[PDB]
């Protein structure tokens, strides 16, 4: 506190009336948790898969390039 | 026959055996023969073999055959390279890209084989 500015460096605080509002902080907690699930659920599923099939069967083409018969 | 013994070995070296097949091709049509699966002559294998079998080493004498084989359009599986192919113990093929990569000799490590 200063005669003109006061502040609190919060270890953890929530705009709330009581610890009963713990039912509210977990809402954002699990929200970000769900997002953390989502980032993987897309990342590997999109990137790893499609890129896996990309280079997969290309060889049989590159070997038959100059085929005259 | 060697003087008092079996003959000295034979060093044989041939350039562009494929040109033989090409020469046959040049007239194959003019013989009234219909074209083979490609413009090649359908006789191809026979005149190939009669050539090839005259190269084996016998009880008398030994012949060392070296043959450079042109590859049309770098197509290893044109009829002529494939058909020729079954008459050699040692296989040595060059790859255009590897030479384009600057290496000499440009011998493919992969395809080139030897029955030994």
């Amino acid at each position: 506190v200063q005669p003109h500015v006061v502040t609190v460096l919060a270890d953890t605080a929530i705009r709330a009336d009581n610890l009963d509002e713990a039912a509210i902080l977990e809402a954002r907690k699990n929200a970000e948790q769900l997002l953390a699930n989502q980032k993987s659920d897309l990342d590997s599923a999109a990137a790893l898969a499609a890129l896996a099939e990309t280079a997969a069967q290309l060889e049989t083409i590159r070997k038959i390039k100059n085929r005259a018969q | 026959k060697d003087e008092n013994g079996k003959g000295r070995d034979v060093l044989l070296f041939v350039d562009n055996i494929y040109r033989y097949t090409l020469a046959g091709t040049e007239v194959s049509a003019l013989l009234g023969r219909m074209p083979s699966a490609v413009g090649y002559q359908p006789t191809l294998a026979e005149e190939m073999g009669v050539l090839q079998e005259r190269i084996t080493s016998t009880k008398s004498g030994s012949i060392t055959s070296i043959q450079a084989v042109y590859v049309p359009a770098d197509d290893l599986t044109d009829p002529s390279p494939a058909t020729t192919f079954a008459h050699l113990d040692a296989t040595v093929v060059l790859s255009r890209d590897i030479a384009s990569s600057g290496i000499y000799p440009a011998i493919d490590p992969l395809d080139s084989t030897s029955r030994q």
